[PDB]
């Protein structure tokens, strides 16, 4: 079997090109064919193309034909996807995937179209927006009725994805909901992280949300207090 | 009477060109008429020679009337005269394979000796000249020896072997250790 | 058709335009009939920059089955036929006929063994453009055919006794050519492309590659009831028509069977500077013109 | 263009029971049909290829059937780890123009649970930055379907809010939802009462949570 490890996340302006890579380890490289599949946020899988590694021949989806190139470097066991003239709607996770074809070096070739092995994925964000860290605002608990109170942090106006949120430096996980981000009309992302805690615990227990945004090297800690 | 020099362990390409840009029948043989390699239509054949598993051509050039003999991982004993028969004509090329090695692969001390040994085929008599990073020049036949290494001799030496008016270049990395006195 | 009395005509099977014509015809036949999923051909006409031509097309599975071809006289020409039953194909023929067309020739594409062709009418015959040249192919024509049965399950069968009798007849002809006191040795192919290292052929539309070592491993003038050759069906092949590669789809039939008659061989002699009193012969082929020559050696086209 | 269509879009199944997923092709693809499983944040995983052959590491409770233009994925007894999104893939054509179905989301069917609704006014800090985000939280409900409306001074709002919803909770099988209303500070201070109204199967009547600015 083969392990597929892809290159890191990319951030691109519309009109740029991107080249993502995928290292295949663990088996005979030329006995596999490799395929690129992408998935826009909230959407399904989309087949982009597939290279017959032994022949150095790639075939592409019609809607991409002309602006996509798939190559393979047999000397480093590495597969490449290049996407040119990037559009905002090209924002997706890009997966490298592969399948064993038979003893290709001996002329045996199944030409399998299914996909057994998958890389971890590469986020490619295409946007006019520039990198920026989030503003973090408290969602303070109120008079949140019952024996349970709700509180949180609003994590607003950052780009690009992702942002990571924890509570009390990882000591608090029970009852936490960190919502998927939405894309605001400004082209910047926003999310909320909330948690439900005993209301009797307000005033005695301190709650701090830890927000990390690697792209802008920003780390914010926000104490969320009653009032 | 074309002479080509090869390096032991390297790859050499011997050329054979036809008078027209078309794939035709060719065959390479050695001086003892042993078949090395040729084509049968659009397929490659290999003969019962000692070069068999190290011999190849470049088929993407056949349609242009070029039928090279490519030999990888060269050995001294590959030294021979090779003949390409194409268009009822014969191209003769003499191959000489040389190897050059230092006495040790371990790090040397200042003041210690370095000896280089040229490995060569029967019937040849080459001249060797080698030069160290500092400019130290030494010349000889089969064996070249420097009596005492300087610290400044550490690095890549460049040795040129001269045979039949032709020359080939060897690069050999030598380590000479520094010390605190 | 009509025998020409007292007429002596020179033939040269190694320079025969009928061979070139048939070759182009078979290439065209294959292009139209057997389409690969991917086809690759080199193109290095440029300066230090190669441009592999790549064709991708629909590749339907088709049961390939050669049909006899008759060549009749091209406009302005006539076909002459050597009636000498043992003619070597190169020299004067004292018994010549004019014919309207050749016999029906099945254009079998194969290496090593010639299949479904014509048998010699008298004794086994061997032909070469220059026997002294170890690089020139030796065409063997049997006078008795030998059955070879192949299956997509991965092997070809040949009766061992019949094959053994065949080798003895061939070796005796090789002795008669190279020396009465020479030992005749058969050995496996010495190497090259898979298509010529193995006995390769097409059966049921599939490309077979059979290990022929067991057919060529004996010493002459110094087993089991059936010889079973391991075979392999390939999807990626080197093309015989010109330099390139083609890819075909995997088989769709679980019962691929064919039986052919071996009617000839293609051999090469090792040669070399040896004071040794023996000759070594290995299976060869690859140039399909030799296949067409094996049938057309007795014909020539002359302008009226 | 061979179009693959999956049904249903969402399948709700009680743990330990059978699930049947359907895949349809716009024309015949013979048996060149594969099924994949995908969990949030992960790569897809091959389950079935050739219409009915299980990939290595795939439990026997998964089985594929069909040929031509209609296919089925059956999971005979749903385990906790089987709840995911499932995709079919056609790979019959040549030259290759392989296509995927749009997916069937397989989720856990549990009893109805009404949301706990919380409202958060904007923070003083954000107000100082010149903008006002009001957040409505619907916590731990089932099923996923919920309606949230914003009213500002009894005026029904549209086009100025965004919703986000969590993945189904791995412990209690509920969902949570946020709705965020955003206005400029100037518009925010032009009104008094801010209310989010929640409609859900678990609630006999719409639930309203509100606050008076200031
Ligand atoms: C042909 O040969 C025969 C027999 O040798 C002879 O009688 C005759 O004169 C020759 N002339 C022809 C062509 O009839
Ligand atoms: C190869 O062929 C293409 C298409 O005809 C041509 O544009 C290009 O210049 C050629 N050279 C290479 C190696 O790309
Ligand atoms: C028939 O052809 C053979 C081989 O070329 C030749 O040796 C022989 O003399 C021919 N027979 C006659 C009757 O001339
Ligand atoms: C072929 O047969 C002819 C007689 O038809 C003869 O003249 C010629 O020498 C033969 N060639 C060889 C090499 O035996
Ligand atoms: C010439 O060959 C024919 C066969 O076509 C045969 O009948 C005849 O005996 C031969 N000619 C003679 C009389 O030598
Ligand atoms: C075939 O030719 C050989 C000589 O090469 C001979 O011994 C044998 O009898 C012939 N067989 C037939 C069927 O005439
Ligand atoms: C026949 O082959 C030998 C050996 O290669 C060669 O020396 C000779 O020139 C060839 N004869 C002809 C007529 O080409
Ligand atoms: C090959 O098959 C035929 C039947 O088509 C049979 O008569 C013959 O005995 C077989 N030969 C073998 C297995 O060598
Ligand atoms: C032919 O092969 C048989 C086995 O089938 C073997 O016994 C014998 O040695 C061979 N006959 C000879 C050498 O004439
Ligand atoms: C054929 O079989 C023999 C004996 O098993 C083996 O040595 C040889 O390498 C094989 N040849 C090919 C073409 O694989
Ligand atoms: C060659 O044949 C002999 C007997 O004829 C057999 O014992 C030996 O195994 C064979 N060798 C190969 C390479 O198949
Ligand atoms: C030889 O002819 C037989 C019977 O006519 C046929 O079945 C077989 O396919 C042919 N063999 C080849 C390789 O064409
Ligand atoms: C092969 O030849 C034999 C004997 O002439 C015949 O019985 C058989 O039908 C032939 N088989 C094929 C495949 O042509």
């Amino acid at each position: 079997e083969v392990q597929l490890v892809e290159s890191g996340a990319e951030v691109k302006k519309p009109g740029s090109s991107v080249k993502v890579s995928c290292k295949a380890s663990g088996d005979t490289f030329i006995r596999y064919s490799f395929t690129w599949v992408r998935q826009a946020p909230g959407q399904g899988l989309e087949w982009m193309g597939r290279i017959i590694t032994i022949l150095d021949v790639a075939h592409y989806a019609p809607h991409l034909q002309g602006r996509v190139t798939i190559t393979a470097d047999k000397s480093t066991s590495t597969v490449y996807l290049e996407l040119r003239n990037l559009r905002s709607d090209d924002t997706a996770v890009y997966f490298c995937a592969g399948v064993y074809e038979g003893e290709a070096d001996e002329g045996e070739y199944d030409n399998n179209g299914f996909l057994k092995h998958w890389g971890q994925g590469t986020l490619v964000t295409v946007s006019s927006a520039s990198t920026k860290g989030p503003s973090v605002f408290p969602l303070a608990p109120s008079s949140t009725s019952g024996g349970t109170a709700a509180l949180g942090c609003l994590v607003k106006d950052y780009f690009p994805e992702p942002v990571t949120v924890s509570w009390n430096s990882g000591a608090l996980t029970s009852g936490v909901h960190t919502f998927p981000a939405v894309l605001q009309s400004s082209g910047l992302y926003s999310l909320s992280s909330v948690v439900t805690v005993p209301s009797s615990s307000l005033g005695t227990q301190t709650y701090i949300c830890n927000v990390n945004h690697k792209p802008s090297n920003t780390k914010v800690d926000k104490k969320v207090e009653p009032k | 009477k074309k002479v080509v020099l090869g390096k032991k362990g390297d790859t050499v390409e011997l050329t054979c060109t036809a008078s027209q840009k078309k794939s035709i029948q060719f065959h390479w043989k050695n001086s003892n008429q042993i078949k090395i390699l040729g084509n049968q239509g659009s397929f490659l054949t290999k003969g019962p020679s000692k070069l068999n598993d190290r011999a190849d051509s470049r088929r993407s050039l056949w349609d242009q009337g070029n039928f090279p003999l490519i030999i990888k991982n060269l050995k001294i004993e590959d030294s021979d005269t090779y003949i390409c028969e194409v268009e009822d004509q014969k191209e003769e090329v003499q191959l000489l394979v040389f190897g050059l090695t230092a006495n040790s692969d371990t790090h040397l001390l200042q003041g210690q000796s370095l000896t280089l040994t040229l490995e060569s085929p029967p019937g040849s008599s080459p001249s060797v000249q080698c030069r160290s990073p500092r400019g130290k020049n030494i010349q000889g036949g089969k064996t070249l020896s420097v009596s005492q290494l300087e610290l400044q001799d550490s690095g890549t030496w460049t040795c040129t072997v001269l045979q039949n008016q032709k020359k080939v270049e060897f690069k050999i990395d030598i380590v000479v250790l520094a010390f605190q006195k | 058709e009509v025998v020409l009395v007292n007429v002596t005509e020179n033939f040269n099977m190694w320079k025969n335009d009928m061979v070139e014509q048939m070759h182009e015809d078979i290439i065209s036949l294959w292009d139209q009939s057997l389409k690969p999923c991917v086809k690759l051909t080199p193109l290095c006409v440029g300066a230090g920059s190669c441009n592999t031509s790549v064709i991708t097309q629909a590749c339907p599975k088709v049961s390939f089955e050669p049909i006899p071809i008759h060549y009749c006289a091209p406009a302005g020409f006539a076909i002459l036929k050597c009636n000498n039953k043992t003619f070597n194909g190169t020299g004067p023929c004292t018994n010549v006929s004019t014919v309207q067309c050749t016999h029906g020739i099945r254009p079998v594409v194969s290496t090593q063994l010639l299949l479904n062709g014509s048998l010699a009418e008298e004794e086994v015959v061997i032909r070469s453009v220059n026997f002294t040249d170890n690089a020139k192919t030796i065409i063997v024509q049997l006078n008795t055919s030998v059955e070879i049965n192949c299956t997509g399950a991965g092997h070809c069968n040949i009766a061992r006794a019949k094959w053994n009798n065949t080798l003895k007849q061939i070796a005796s002809k090789l002795r008669e050519q190279f020396g009465n006191n020479k030992t005749i040795i058969f050995k496996q192919s010495s190497g090259g492309d898979p298509e010529i290292v193995t006995h390769s052929f097409n059966c049921g539309g599939e490309f077979f590659y059979c290990n022929s070592t067991q057919l060529f491993n004996s010493t002459w003038f110094n087993g089991s009831d059936t010889i079973t050759l391991p075979c392999r069906i390939k999807q990626i092949i080197n093309m015989w028509q010109k330099v390139g590669k083609a890819m075909y789809a995997p088989p769709i039939s679980g019962q691929i069977r064919c039986s052919s008659n071996i009617t000839g061989l293609l051999l090469t002699r090792d040669g070399g500077n040896s004071n040794n009193e023996s000759e070594i012969f290995r299976p060869g082929g690859g140039d399909m013109r030799d296949n067409w020559r094996s049938e057309l050696y007795k014909y020539k086209v002359v302008k009226i | 263009d061979i179009v693959m269509t999956q049904s249903p879009a969402t399948l709700s199944v009680s743990p330990g029971e059978r699930a049947t997923l359907s895949c349809r092709a716009s024309e015949s693809v013979s048996s060149d049909l594969a099924w994949y499983q995908q969990k949030p944040g992960q790569a897809p995983r091959l389950l079935i290829y050739g219409a009915s052959t299980r990939a290595t590491g795939v439990p026997a409770r998964f089985s594929g059937s069909g040929s031509g233009a209609e296919f089925t994925l059956t999971i005979s007894s749903l385990q906790s780890e089987d709840f995911a999104v499932y995709y079919c893939q056609q790979y019959n054509n040549w030259p290759p123009r392989y296509t995927f179905g749009q997916g069937t989301r397989l989720e856990i069917k549990r009893t109805v649970a009404a949301p706990s609704v919380f409202i958060f006014p904007p923070s003083d800090e954000q107000l100082k930055s010149g903008t006002a985000s009001v957040v409505c939280l619907l916590n731990n409900f089932y099923p996923r379907e919920a309606k949230v409306q914003w009213k500002v001074d009894n005026a029904l709002q549209s086009g100025n809010s965004q919703e986000s919803v969590t993945e189904q909770d791995s412990k209690d099988s509920t969902y949570s939802l946020s709705s965020t209303l955003t206005l400029s500070k100037a518009d925010y201070e032009k009104h008094k009462v801010y209310a989010c109204e929640v409609t859900h199967q678990g609630l006999s009547s719409p639930v309203t949570k509100s606050f008076n600015r200031g």
